[PDB]
């Protein structure tokens, strides 16, 4: 359900099996996993 | 590397626990009130 806009790139995880979202430093998404198990860093600033 | 609070139903640190030492001549099972969630420990040998 998480919309957004940016740039996708692979991860550096010790990710948990039950877990999904990433909210990095101050509730800011930054890191996700696919519905089909691809854990990706999500940098929404394309650029500005 | 967050420093993230939350306010939630918690076990307080350093708190009084009504430990019930049951041994080979002591059975311990009264009726106990729930009272907003219980913390529980079952130390066992092969998790009985």
């Amino acid at each position: 359900g998480l919309t957004g806009t940016g740039v996708l790139t692979p991860s550096s995880k010790r990710f948990q099996p039950f877990q999904q979202f990433g909210r990095d430093v101050s509730d800011f998404t930054d890191s996700v996993r696919d519905p089909k198990t691809s854990e990706i860093l999500d940098i929404s600033p394309c650029s500005f | 590397d967050t420093l993230y609070l939350t306010q939630d139903l918690f076990l307080p640190f350093y708190s009084n626990v009504t430990g019930f030492h049951t041994i080979n001549h002591t059975f311990g099972n009264p009726v106990i009130p729930f009272k907003d969630g219980i913390y529980f420990a079952a130390t066992e040998k092969s998790n009985v």
